[PDB]
């Protein structure tokens, strides 16, 4: 069943170097039995870790999903990580206990729609980047802030509210 | 050292950049990230590749990690070439 926002955040490693929840990509990959440098040589795209981080947060909160990257070490050995943001989002949307996301087609709609709520956000098709970004979002003052980074410069914003 | 980052701070040392880059003041951190943006735009597609493959948060993380592991002696070098080195060595154009 659907996790509380604070529990999910507590199991989520921010990729924002200035965040109190920060953990670097080398340490993130090491936890699941991968060497960052090996992965980067296969594909530079592995440097983008938002979906890796979200996958891990989901596992740590007992949420089921299919991933492509097998976990080699630690508590979740035998489970899988989904390293692609869109693929992970598509799965949470099409087939999970989060249910279907609310879909916004522009940033103003997304900002008004999310409002004072918190939960999981997916930024679909970011300007100047071939892909998206999945993260946690919550209000701070009267602005929305993401655990790692917000990308409202995108085609669509998907949102799953958490309590 | 430099007190706070301004557009007049040419030949910005690595140590000063890295201080502003980590600032608790959100406007100061943003200014440092904009200095970075200028360096990124000046070097992307030339010494390192590339925007289509790498998010800005990704670029920012790897720049931080490079600076964070840098021997203290190298922080006297100019911020821009250090940033360039960080990305050129991990994400070369192929």
């Amino acid at each position: 069943m659907k996790p509380l926002y604070r529990q999910l955040k507590s199991s989520h490693y921010s990729s924002d170097y200035s965040s109190p929840g920060y953990l670097a990509a080398e340490a993130v990959y090491a936890e699941i039995g991968y060497e960052l440098d090996t992965l980067l040589k296969q594909n530079p795209g592995y440097a983008n870790t938002c979906a890796v981080r979200m996958s891990l947060a989901l596992l740590k909160t007992g949420i089921s999903f299919k991933g492509r990257l097998p976990i080699k070490k630690g508590a979740y050995k035998g489970k899988t990580i989904e390293p692609g943001a869109k693929l992970l989002a598509d799965q949470l949307h099409r087939s999970s206990s989060f249910g279907k996301a609310k879909i916004f087609f522009n940033a103003p709609d997304a900002e008004k729609g999310i409002g004072n709520k918190k939960g999981v956000v997916f930024f679909n098709k970011i300007t100047n980047y071939d892909g998206g970004h999945i993260d946690l979002i919550e209000p701070e003052n009267s602005l929305l802030t993401c655990h790692s980074h917000c990308y409202f410069n995108c085609k669509e914003v998907w949102f799953w509210e958490l309590s | 050292s430099i007190a706070h980052l301004t557009s007049d701070d040419v030949n910005l040392p690595g140590s000063d950049f890295f201080r502003f880059y980590r600032s608790a003041d959100k406007q100061e951190k943003e200014k440092a990230r904009i200095y970075l943006l200028g360096v990124l735009d000046a070097t992307e597609g030339k010494s390192w590749c590339q925007y289509s493959q790498l998010q800005t948060v990704t670029l920012q993380e790897f720049v931080f990690e490079f600076f964070n592991k840098l021997p203290a002696a190298r922080l006297h070098e100019r911020a821009a070439p250090l940033i360039e080195e960080a990305l050129a060595t991990r994400f070369p154009c192929k």
